[PDB]
């Protein structure tokens, strides 16, 4: 669904899907060739 | 006839080795692979 963001005061407008790569445990967010947030750690439980 | 049809094959046998000749099309490519790679850049620079 595209809804509004806030995660951890980040804010955005997307829709979340399942990452199948293999990320850092200590990354908090992550980002793209425009310089902006396409992934983002979930900060409850450890998903990306 | 023997030299009008050796000089056709000569063509195609440049063709599939050289990729130089056709690289004036290479450059209508390479001049929009650029411009479009421009705007993307631009949106990291924090502009003052």
């Amino acid at each position: 669904k595209c809804v509004n963001f806030n995660f951890n005061g980040l804010k955005g407008t997307g829709v979340l899907t399942e990452s199948n790569k293999k990320f850092l445990p200590f990354q908090q967010f992550g980002r793209d060739i425009a310089d902006t947030t396409d992934a983002v750690r979930d900060p409850q439980t450890l998903e990306i | 006839a023997n030299q009008f049809n050796s000089a056709i094959g000569k063509i195609q046998d440049s063709l599939s080795s050289t990729a130089s000749a056709l690289g004036k099309l290479q450059d209508v490519v390479n001049h929009n692979a650029q411009a479009l790679n421009t705007l993307v850049k631009q949106l990291s620079s924090k502009f003052g």
